[PDB]
RNA sequence: UGUACAACGGGGUAUUGUAAGCAGUAGAGUAGCCUUGUUGUUACGAUCUGCUGAGAUUAAGCCUUUGUUGUCUGAUUUGU
RNA sequence: GAAUGUUACCGCAAUAGUAAUUGAACUUAGUACGAGAGGAACAGUUCAUUCGGAUAAUUGGUUUUUGCGGCUGUCUGAUCAGGCAUUGCCGCGAAGCUACCAUCCGCUGGAUUAUGGCUGAACGCCUCUAAGUCAGAAUCCAUGCUAGAACGCGGUGAUUUC
RNA sequence: GCAGUCAAGCGUUCAUAGCGACAUUGCUUUUUGAUUCUUCGAUGUCGGCUCUUCCUAUCAUACCGAAGCAGAAUUCGGUAA
RNA sequence: GUGAACAGCCUCUAGUUGAUAGAAUAAUGUAGAUAAGGGAAGUCGGCAAAAUAGAUCCGUAACUUCGGGAUAAGGAUUGGC
């Protein structure tokens, strides 16, 4: 059961529910109700609509914290060495001295 | 799905399976380099994290690094870029792509570990692979020994035996540089 | 439906009445398709019989071909635009009406299908199947 | 009380939706418990 | 009750369902919970 | 005279698509005073941006409520 | 809706109405039968037509929610906010209503007809029939469903004092 | 208009599977006639649309019997509105 | 004022605010509208209804009494500042 979005304003579009237009060229658009619906077919551009997803992303709105710092990373530092070469006379010849 | 994981310290790797949506479900939504608490896939990996690196749909196409998407689509490729080899000079080719969302479509999730659980995994931590080649130009040497331009080198190349029957051989590199 | 027909389909809403004309999508000559009859339909007094997809209904050719022209033949509708709802629940809709000249046995005129085609009609007939791009 | 939506798995070996998911409508009824206050007792007659 | 021991198929069928629709009903539902609510939109004016 | 009822108020749910007000180095440009500008300055300008998915409406046959305020015996009739 | 003491609750069921219809595919089976050409059906399953009774999660239609937004013309000095244009016009639009344009549901016992039979005399033989009798249809009667006789009825509750 | 009786014929052979001459007995009242009894101090004329109900001499659908019924297809007949 | 305008629509002056009234908003109506997919299959017949429309520019067939046919047909454009 996969959920989908709308294709003209970007809403979760829960299961049947809404209406799916499956264009000339057979590309499929979705929408979560006849409302994204009438804009799409007057060719309404989502970039200039306020309140879709697709607005908000290009004017930059309320994401805030997502581009707030994380936590994500390691530290390792595990010789294996090089194979076939005694994997065991490459660390008492790696004493090194600088 | 397939799960094929790697423990990038050691080397190692192997593949697991997994059937149970609820246990799978954890990786939907998800995209390729987010990183994921192991308890919820499985006990075994309780505390393990793991890193989305890619992994093929059904069908077999690959995942691509930032298209977002959990579905296929077909870019243009070019030279140096994912899920594609140029067969000429300035080749691009039309090729049928999957997200990098992972969806329960896919054939196989690639994962790589970057903590390490409460418990050992069998062919992973527990066993570990050499790296093949050593250092072969001049200062990489130098690097992975730490030696001054004063220690030379020559010594201090790599040496990989190898018998011929009754003939136990020895070659090292060409250093260059 | 009948003949050459291999599965059943589920009622799907009816989009095309009698009279209605749609796309012709094939290769065969052929412009457009004027519906005359829906194949296996029945009766009620003043009620239009209608098609929708996968049915084969019997056409004329209105523009195309002059060796199309004039004659009645078999056709199968391959896109609807009307919605209709599917058992997974879905409403969906086709941007035009057309179907594909064929023979009582389903058979194709044409050796290609342009444009989408319908699920339900690809499943239906095995030739529509074959001369398919993009189904559904 | 009303209607919503359900979506399930059919199960019906020789459909074309064997196995696959289905979206159905359904009511609900609300349903707290009834509570018994009495017993009454018919017999037959032959005028019924 | 019913009437009859029905054996249909139809009934018989032993039915789990899936996913139960909790949209709400008042307009073009989009969202099942305030949670899911407040995940998809995000801060308000109102809220914290 | 009580998990009473009603009028408001609050919260939910929904519909629209971003209120008024102020601010701006946004604006094709335009005038006016000179101390004629190494942003000269004062304003004007459809429109745009920010505060603002805001504002407005939301039972009139939506949901809900620890708040506010009020209501809680008039009339007629009936017997084997 | 007066009157059968009053009022209330729960029921019975006389009589009357009554409803479902048709098709295809799969499978049976390239089988039976046939030299061949051809070529079925019962059981099982999946859909469908025509008809009915509902219902409104969903989708669609409707819009005075004159709810929000937009537009022309004019009128309130401007602004704000509005008025008028027989609902000014436009896009969206909740609620309700609503569509094989949407979803859901449409019961199983008996007795029979034709007809094929059993036993079996009349008529030492023979006969489904004369006596008796088995099986039997989109029929009929029930079941089921809708009314409930306002002069058909049952069970039960409480029954007035200035 | 519809249905019989007789049975010379038709049907390779064979009257009656399916038909049936010459004759001959009937039914029906969406044919058309014949009549002129009712209405001329007036009973709104054709067709269609809509809608109900009835008849059966049954086109389909249920179950049958027959065939010049191998099958498939058909034809004839019954209970059937 | 808008506009080509004594058009329509809004206003000033003046004049009215007369037309039984109250409560509801069933069926069927009268008058005003909208409707998915199809698009005259409806019907004697496109009856009704819908579509078109101003202006500027581009473009304009048969045929002709040479005057026309012609806004033929077919196109684009149009606010605000
Ligand atoms: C030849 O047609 C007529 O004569 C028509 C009419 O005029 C009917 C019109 C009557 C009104 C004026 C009342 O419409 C008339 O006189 O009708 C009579 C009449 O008029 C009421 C009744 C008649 C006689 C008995 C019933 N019948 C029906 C109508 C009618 C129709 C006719 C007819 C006669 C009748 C008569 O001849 C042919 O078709
Ligand atoms: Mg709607
Ligand atoms: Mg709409
Ligand atoms: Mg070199
Ligand atoms: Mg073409
Ligand atoms: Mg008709
Ligand atoms: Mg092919
Ligand atoms: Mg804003
Ligand atoms: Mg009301
Ligand atoms: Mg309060
Ligand atoms: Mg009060
Ligand atoms: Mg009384
Ligand atoms: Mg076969
Ligand atoms: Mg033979
Ligand atoms: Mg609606
Ligand atoms: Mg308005
Ligand atoms: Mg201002
Ligand atoms: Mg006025
Ligand atoms: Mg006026
Ligand atoms: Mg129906
Ligand atoms: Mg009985
Ligand atoms: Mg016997
Ligand atoms: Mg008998
Ligand atoms: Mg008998
Ligand atoms: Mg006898
Ligand atoms: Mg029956
Ligand atoms: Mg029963
Ligand atoms: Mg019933
Ligand atoms: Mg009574
Ligand atoms: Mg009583
Ligand atoms: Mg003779
Ligand atoms: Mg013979
Ligand atoms: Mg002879
Ligand atoms: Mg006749
Ligand atoms: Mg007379
Ligand atoms: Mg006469
Ligand atoms: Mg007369
Ligand atoms: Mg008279
Ligand atoms: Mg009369
Ligand atoms: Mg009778
Ligand atoms: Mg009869
Ligand atoms: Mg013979
Ligand atoms: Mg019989
Ligand atoms: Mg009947
Ligand atoms: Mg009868
Ligand atoms: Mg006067
Ligand atoms: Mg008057
Ligand atoms: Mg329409
Ligand atoms: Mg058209
Ligand atoms: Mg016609
Ligand atoms: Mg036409
Ligand atoms: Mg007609
Ligand atoms: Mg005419
Ligand atoms: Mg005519
Ligand atoms: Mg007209
Ligand atoms: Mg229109
Ligand atoms: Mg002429
Ligand atoms: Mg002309
Ligand atoms: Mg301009």
């Amino acid at each position: 059961m996969k959920v989908e979005i709308d294709s003209f304003s970007g809403a979760k579009i829960y299961p049947g529910r809404g209406t799916l237009f499956v264009r000339g060229d057979s590309k499929i658009f979705r929408f979560q109700n006849s409302k994204s619906a009438s804009l799409f077919k007057q060719r309404k551009n989502p970039r200039r609509i306020a309140w879709t997803v697709l607005f908000r992303k290009h004017h930059k709105k309320g994401i805030t914290e997502e581009v707030a710092k994380k936590r994500s990373r390691k530290t390792v530092k595990a010789q294996r060495p090089i194979t076939g070469a005694s994997l065991d006379l490459i660390k008492e010849r790696r004493s090194l001295k600088p | 799905m397939k799960l094929n994981i790697s423990y990038p310290v050691n080397g190692s790797q192997k593949t697991f399976e997994i059937d149970d949506e609820h246990r799978i479900r954890v990786f939907f939504d998800k995209r390729i380099g987010q990183e994921v608490d192991g308890e919820a896939v499985g006990d075994e990996f309780k505390g393990y994290v793991f890193k989305i690196s890619g992994g093929n749909d059904k069908q077999g196409f690959p995942m691509k690094q930032g298209v977002l998407l959990p579905t296929r689509i077909k870019l243009l490729l070019t030279k140096n870029v994912s899920c594609y080899r140029p067969r000429r000079d300035g080749e691009r080719k039309r090729k049928s792509v999957r997200g990098a969302i992972v969806g329960p479509d896919l054939a196989v999730l690639a994962l790589v570990i970057v903590k390490k659980g409460e418990q050992e995994l069998e062919g992973l931590t527990d066993t570990t692979v050499p790296k093949r080649l050593g250092p072969k130009r001049a200062n990489n040497i130098r690097k992975f020994f730490g030696l001054s331009k004063e220690d030379d080198v020559r010594d201090f190349v790599i040496r990989r035996e190898v018998t011929k029957g009754e003939k136990t051989y020895t070659k090292a590199p060409k250093i260059q540089r | 439906s009948g003949n050459g027909a291999q599965g059943t389909k589920f009622r799907i809403s009816l989009g095309l009445p009698v009279g209605a004309i749609m796309n012709c999508a094939d290769n065969s000559g052929a412009r457009n398709l004027y519906i005359i009859a829906v194949k296996g339909s029945g009766s009620r007094l003043n009620r239009l019989p209608a098609a929708s997809l996968g049915d084969m209904v019997m056409a004329t050719v209105k523009k195309g071909k002059p060796e199309l022209r004039k004659k009645v033949m078999p056709a199968i509708v391959v896109r609807q635009a009307k919605s209709w709802r599917r058992r997974d629940g879905v409403f969906l809709y086709f941007e035009d009406n057309a179907g594909v000249i064929a023979n009582p046995k389903g058979e194709m005129k044409g050796s290609a299908i342009t444009g989408p085609v319908g699920k339900e009609c690809a499943d239906l007939w095995p030739r529509v199947a074959s001369n398919s791009g993009v189904v559904v | 009380a009303g209607m919503t939506t359900i979506v399930r798995d059919l199960d019906r070996p020789g459909s074309k939706f064997h196995k696959r998911e289905v979206v159905e409508a359904v009511t609900v009824v609300d349903t707290p418990p009834v509570v018994v206050v009495g017993v009454v007792g018919y017999v037959e007659t032959p005028r019924g | 009750k019913s009437l009859y021991t029905n054996t249909s198929r139809k009934a018989l069928e032993e039915v789990s369902l899936k996913w139960i629709d909790t949209a709400s009903k008042f307009g073009k539902g989009r969202f099942q919970t305030p949670a899911e609510k407040h995940a998809f939109m995000g801060t308000l004016k109102k809220d914290l």
